[PDB]
């Protein structure tokens, strides 16, 4: 099985992160970046794809966070660009399969990260 | 307008309007002779195939005419139809005398159109994707130009029942989407139109046709077939700097180009139908192989008189063969390159 | 008068009742179904296919006597669906791979009936036909090839065919020429055939293709004989520079491979020599003894005029004797 | 004069009250279906996708009580567009993978009703069908292509299939029907199976169709070259040995003739992972062509660098040809007698 | 009575007196037919052809008064069988060349009904849908290929077609998995076009395809390069060796043009020459060049101190002389395909 | 009991009102309908399509209590037209690119009635899936492809998934062997898909395919192998001979880079270096070392250098061969290992 972890959430600005994934990530070409807070939903951020480079992004980061990966190191990097408080929540990354539906939605997403939190 | 009992009213008139209606007899069979005014619109024309000796060209055939059993009287003059009721009114059946293969988009509805004038008039549109077969030339295979034809009439009603007619006059009637075209080898020098009268087994036929003159470019042909034959000669004739102490190299070297002709002659055919005879590319072909045949039997004679007869003159050719050959060469291709240019 | 009104309910008239399941004449003699066809083109005739592509109009006439009608003085056309409401014989083409009634704007069939009941019912088709090829004489063969035209399942006794006009029932066979092959010859049959159903009526369209030479004059003849002609050059090169008078005759074996093999790959796996097969092992014969007199030379003028008292021989052999081979070859296929 | 109609009357009269969703005698009885093959051409195999495609026409028969009648004339030819009113047994090709039922100017369909409510039922078929081949004797190998076929939806305790006369005379060939260029069809064999599966147990029908590779193709096109670039690289032990050059030529050239050769030979057969016996035989000819050019490399370091080297292309003379020829004759042994 | 008879009821209530031939708001204003797509996938981008088969979910979504029902709070979701008895918009793609929808199973269809009479209907599509490529700078090429999305029977003031959710309105670029191209956007339009029978709306669904150099860098230009490089070491060779001299001069000509063969077949017969052309070509001329230096080494060897002299300086030259000269090409060839 | 008009009007009964817009208990709970499937065979497998072909038998069960009947102890088996009349599953498969069901003699489609009202709905299909592949480990690779099925319209609140049987649902993949690869195992998984419009079921099939090496040692390790060390024949070749070790050398450049092309004619245009593809390159590298090896013999002999020629050649035939070694150790254990 896949298996990722996170790295680089904390306190603040500007900030990112990285999610490095291992195993048979072909069989996962899509990666996504959601995000949670006591009392809220989880809540979607953006995604990238393997090689293709082709992101997209919630509305309500859009124009500040982009999402690239390194398919060398297997690692995809998130930028947390002009922080606002409201950005205050842990970032868990996670995998979705080759032929899982929306992106929007947290269910299609296998493999997760252990959520870093974040602060501002 | 009336928006409330206007879906109410056209429902009862348009059941009115077709109930005792059959679409098994022609608009006034019995009586009267049907014209069925033509027109088409070219969204894209080509590619064309010269292994097939066909072309695809797809179009918007458009037809029209008068019903008498469809005239009406309502709160507005022309409706435009749901395209399934094509399949109750009587419509004229068309086809193409060229026609390989074709396609009549059927892709989230038929991609049809009908609408009915208050005085009858039906208009009948649809798109076809169209392979038709052209009697295409190749006795100058890359400079040669083509007409090729679409031709298409009525299939079961006779000229005594059914006739066709350009609907804007045969200045105005077809016409040619130029953002659209698909010709990449071909250039599609200009179009006209016109009518003819077939006899058949089946009695007589009116045949509506348009022929689409096609010029070929050369521009491929130049450097990949004629460009590599030209310097393939001159390559052959680069062995006469070799002084004939060589006599490897002197041999290797013109046998390697002939090689390379030989490959090259029957490679390029790969885009040429097998035809009965030989094309101008084919008298190029010829040419350039007899020149570089020519550089090697240069060779078969030079290295034989230069031992056989040590005082020959045979350290003249390495001058006159030397300096002739390319002469010869210009000459044929300054007889061949007028020739087609006007031929 | 209204005789758009009429004809509606004469058609009308003739179409109430009318039993689709029973062919004319059921129970009676059978119903004699006269064919017509008019070639349009024939396409892709294919070796490696082993068939031949021919678009045709197809036309076929009875008697079905619930049609008759005498108040309206007109050959009566009709839509096309009413071939579908219709009778109409159930001919196939027994030798078809592949085939499809053409449809551009409507379906391509014709309905056209007449006073006394006569119905015209014709088609416009494209059919793939096999088409067993001999090709063991290639590419100087002819070949015969039909199309057969039988009806599936009423027998001799139930449906009975014809050519009208007999010889001239087929037309446009006197326009089609293909770029491999020349319309020789059609002929016009009409027999019998036995299965263990019962016995059918046949109609079958011969044809007679004689193939072109042009093609092969250009890819296959030509570029072996010059190839063979160039092995020659050999005998005048000096036999002392070994490098040059191998390199040029194993030059020449490779090239006949390499003609032969893209010659061929176009080509159907066929187990046995072609008249053209033939002509290359004769060639590569050639060839390969034009290189093997360069190795015996080189090894007995080592163990001395015994090296130029055989080449000045082998000058004149090797024309000669290549010479005789076309003799043979050409009055063997062409003339016997 | 009546029987234009009275057989409407007839007809009529037995599809009311009639109901195709059940086939005849549901409850009473077991339906057996008489069947029967007739391979009016067979052909082509194209081992390279392991499919062989055969024309048929295929009849069947069976009682349909329902249709018991009364009338002047014993037996009726009725029109293709009532097979779909009355019931017809939904049989289908368990190793087929793409059909055509050919519909030519009307459906290829015969339909015939006794008087004892027999039918008789045909259709003219195109069947594209697997066929299990075992490729490691290549060049001489041999086939049964089956071809089975059975009720899709019945069980055996419903529908049975009986070939019409029982023995082997119950599928025939045509006598010219053969489109086959690269086999022979050396016969056949015909049974019968229960299979079980998720549905139930059918009870399938079975035939074997025989075949032979024809060697003539690959003897002109694979055998002869490589026996002659063998021979191509076996003249050059009588090239005088301070040639370099042209010994050197004819070794690398007819290593190059095999490895084209081998690498187009390949170019064939459903890419499968073992070697077969054209492998053993082309590996063999480019051993030969190879050792050969080690030999003159050997040759030509003790030629240059003094020693008794001459007997060395005296004895290859002898071996080289000898060698090949014995191998030849041994594997064409072991594949012919096989 | 019951809530499967009483839902039965409602739809037979529904389509009793339902024309299918006539419009939404026949003689009315026109119907406005909200969009959008999600794509499944594009199989494969064609030179040769110039198509690419463009695999998508299709969604149509409308308005239709004559399918209210009340009481019923479900959406309800009706066997896709009933489509076929329903008005649908008459929308098409233009530049389609041939397309099918998928109909394993049941034909992959979806119609939902809504209490107040919208419709939803959506078909899942496979369409080899043609697009001219500019092969000029070909393969440093990108394309625009584009679907053209429109009404056929009817015009302007008749429907009424808009992106439905505007710029979401397509999703799933992120899954497009084509090997030779990656899709740097996607944009989305909406005009009126015009022909004689009237105004029509179109929708316009365009990607930009950049290739990827990996393929043919290694599998084309890097054997070219070596080839070339080869080609200079007859310059080290010393002249003495006549025969190898040539051997390798035309050796690498002859591999340049078995590496120019390898494409034609692969490739459409366009009639101007392309980026990859013009470095055959270079690569071509330099080994043509360094066989005619080495003609005129031997001419001037044998036959014409200039005997010794001139040859020696020749030969020293060109070790050097060729690779500045290739150099300089390849470095002008690559900085004319990406810097301008 | 059976009696033939008993069953005739008990089936009329059932599908007179009966209502095909409207699935089962519409309103209520979901239809939980079981899935099942018998592989018949995996066609082909293919990198340069990047997808799969498979033929198989399709069912699925579901009590449609609209069907229930008493009175008849059978489980009625049907014609298969009943599926135009009744209502049945909107399932299809995500990732195909092109199906369709099996037409011959009539629809492959199966229905059979039971007392409780249950249905077994079955057909038998042929299926190209599309699977793109994790080509870098290309002659050494394992590939996962799968088949997804979901219901197109019915999502959640209407239709439910599971596999009837669990981990015994699908049969016949222990029968299927392949030239190219070989089913180590196969995995059935049961899970909820949502998109905008709602969350729909799914069922997901997959394999993992195991390549099978046997292939590419034939067909490029060996020729490449051979050809590599045919190119140290040059050392085994005196300097004295100028001309003949450069034919060597160029022709094994030929026959390297003729052998590349011929893996490029059977691959998808794709961009990465696979594991062939360098070890290709490695073997190049080899054969061009080796004529520039004596492109430099030459240079030094003409620039006591007979004996640097002679021991620069002796050097080469020694550490050719070592260097070759060193490379297929690391090879070979780099891309087992990984
Ligand atoms: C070919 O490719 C496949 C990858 O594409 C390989 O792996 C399979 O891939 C599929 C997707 O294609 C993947 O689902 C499957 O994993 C199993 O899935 C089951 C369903 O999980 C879903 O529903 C569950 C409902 O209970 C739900 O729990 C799951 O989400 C929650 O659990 C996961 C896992 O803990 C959490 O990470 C997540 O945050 C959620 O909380 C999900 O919605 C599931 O049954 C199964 O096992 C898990 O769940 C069980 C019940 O909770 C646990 O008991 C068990 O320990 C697991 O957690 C898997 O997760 C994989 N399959 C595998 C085996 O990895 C294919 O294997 C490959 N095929 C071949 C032949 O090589
Ligand atoms: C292409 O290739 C095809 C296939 O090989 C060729 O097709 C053959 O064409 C020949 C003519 O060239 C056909 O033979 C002719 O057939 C008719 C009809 O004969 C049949 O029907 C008769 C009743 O209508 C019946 O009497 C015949 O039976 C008798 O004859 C056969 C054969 O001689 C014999 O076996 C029987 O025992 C009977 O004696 C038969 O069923 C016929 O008209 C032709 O001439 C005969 O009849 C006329 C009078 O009608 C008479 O004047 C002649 O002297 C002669 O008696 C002739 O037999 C043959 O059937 C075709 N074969 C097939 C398989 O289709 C085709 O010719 C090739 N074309 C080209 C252009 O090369
Ligand atoms: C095709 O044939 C029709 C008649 O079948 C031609 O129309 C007639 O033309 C002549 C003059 O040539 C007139 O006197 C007749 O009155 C016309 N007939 C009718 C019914 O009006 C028609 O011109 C022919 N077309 C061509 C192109 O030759
Ligand atoms: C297929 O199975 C049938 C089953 O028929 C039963 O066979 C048993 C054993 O012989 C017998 O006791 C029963 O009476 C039979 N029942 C009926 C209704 O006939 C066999 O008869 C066939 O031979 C089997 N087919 C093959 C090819 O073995
Ligand atoms: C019989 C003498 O050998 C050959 O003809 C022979 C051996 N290798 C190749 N060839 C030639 C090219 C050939 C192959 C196939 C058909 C015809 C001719
Ligand atoms: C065959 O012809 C019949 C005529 O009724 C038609 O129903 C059927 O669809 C046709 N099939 C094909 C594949 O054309």
């Amino acid at each position: 099985q896949v298996q990722l972890v996170e790295s680089g959430g904390g306190l603040v600005g500007s900030l990112r992160l990285s999610c490095a994934a291992s195993g048979h990530t072909f069989n996962y070409p899509i990666m996504g970046w959601f995000r949670q807070a006591p009392g809220k939903e989880r809540e979607f951020v953006g995604a990238i794809s393997w090689s293709g480079g082709s992101t997209s992004y919630a509305d309500s980061v859009k124009d500040r966070f982009t999402i690239s990966r390194d398919n060398a190191k297997n690692t995809v990097y998130l930028e947390m660009n002009n922080l606002k408080p409201e950005d205050t929540a842990v970032y868990y990354c996670a995998a979705k399969g080759r032929y899982s539906g929306g992106l929007y939605y947290p269910t299609n997403y296998d493999y997760w990260g252990q959520g870093t939190q974040v602060t501002v | 307008d009336e928006t409330n009992d206007n879906i109410t009213i056209f429902t009862r008139i348009l059941d009115g309007l077709l109930d005792g209606y059959d679409n098994r007899l022609r608009p006034g069979l019995g009586e009267r002779i049907t014209q069925v005014r033509t027109d088409i619109y070219v969204t894209s024309f080509g590619p064309v195939s010269d292994t097939e000796m066909e072309y695809t060209i797809d179009v918007f055939f458009r037809q029209s005419w008068k019903d008498e059993r469809l005239r009406f009287k309502g709160p507005m003059q022309r409706l435009p139809l749901n395209n399934l009721l094509a399949s109750k009114i009587w419509t004229p059946d068309t086809f193409f005398h060229n026609g390989k293969k074709s396609i009549a988009h059927n892709m989230t509805t038929p991609n049809k159109l009908l609408r009915l004038e208050d005085d009858g008039t039906l208009l009948y549109t649809m798109r076809l994707t169209i392979s038709a077969e052209c009697p295409m030339q190749l006795e100058d295979f890359p400079m040669d130009a083509h007409a090729c034809p679409l031709k298409f009439g009525s299939y079961a009603y006779p000229n005594s029942e059914v006739v066709y007619v350009w609907t804007n006059g045969s200045t105005k009637s077809v016409v040619v989407a130029e953002d659209g075209s698909r010709l990449n080898q071909y250039h599609l020098m200009g179009q006209t139109v016109g009518t003819e009268n077939i006899s058949t087994s089946t009695g007589e036929y009116t045949i509506m046709t348009a022929h689409f003159h096609l010029k070929r470019k050369i521009g491929y042909f130049v450097i990949q077939t004629y460009l590599p034959c030209i310097m393939t000669v001159i390559l052959s004739q680069v062995s006469f700097w070799l002084n004939r102490e060589s006599v490897p190299a002197r041999t290797v070297f013109g046998v390697t180009t002939v090689l390379t002709m030989t490959t090259l002659s029957i490679s390029a055919r790969n885009s040429l139908p097998k035809v009965a005879y030989a094309t101008a590319m084919d008298w190029f072909i010829a040419v350039c192989y007899a020149f570089v045949f020519s550089a090697l039997i240069e060779f078969a004679t030079v290295n034989y008189f230069t031992k056989s007869q040590p005082a020959a003159s045979i350290s003249k050719i390495d001058k006159m063969s030397r300096i002739v050959f390319p002469v010869l060469f210009g000459t044929f291709n300054l007889v061949y390159w007028a020739t087609y240019l006007n031929r | 008068p209204g005789n758009m009104s009429f004809v509606k309910e004469t058609v009308d008239k003739l179409l109430k009742g009318y039993d689709i399941r029973l062919r004319p004449d059921f129970g009676g003699p059978p119903v004699c179904v006269g064919m017509n066809i008019d070639i349009a083109s024939i396409d892709m005739v294919s070796e490696v296919n082993m068939d031949y592509t021919l678009t045709m109009y197809f036309q076929q006439y009875w008697r079905d006597k619930r049609l008759a009608y005498s108040g309206i003085p007109l050959n009566l056309t009709l839509d096309n669906r009413v071939a579908d409401q219709l009778w109409v014989p159930d001919t196939y083409f027994l030798n078809d791979k592949k085939s499809f009634v053409h449809g551009v704007t409507v379906k391509n069939r014709m309905i056209r009936l007449h006073p006394d009941g006569t119905v015209l019912y014709g088609l416009r088709i494209t059919t793939t036909a096999a088409c067993m090829m001999d090709l063991r004489r290639y590419p100087l063969d002819e070949q015969n090839c039909t199309l057969e035209i039988e009806s599936y399942g009423y027998t001799t006794d139930d449906i009975e065919f014809y050519w009208r006009g007999g010889d001239k029932a087929v037309t446009g066979v006197e326009r089609i020429e293909l770029p491999q092959f020349s319309i020789v010859e059609h002929r016009l049959v009409s027999r019998n055939v036995v299965f263990a159903t019962g016995a059918y009526p046949r109609l079958s369209l011969s044809f007679r293709l004689k193939r072109n030479i042009g093609y092969f004059i250009l890819q296959t003849y030509m570029p072996s004989i010059l190839i063979t002609i160039l092995s020659w050059v050999s005998f005048w090169i000096n036999y002392d520079a070994s490098a040059a008078r191998v390199a040029l005759g194993i030059t020449t074996v490779l090239t006949m491979t390499t003609i032969n093999t893209h010659l061929r790959e176009t080509l159907p796996k066929i187990p046995y020599v072609k008249a053209i097969d033939m002509y290359l092992m004769g060639c590569f014969v050639f060839v390969f003894l034009a290189l093997l007199e360069y190795a015996f030379v080189n090894y007995i003028f080592f163990s001395k005029g015994r090296a130029a008292a055989i080449d000045r021989w082998s000058r004149i052999v090797f024309p000669f004797t290549f010479s005789l081979f076309n003799l043979v070859y050409w009055l063997y296929y062409v003339n016997s």
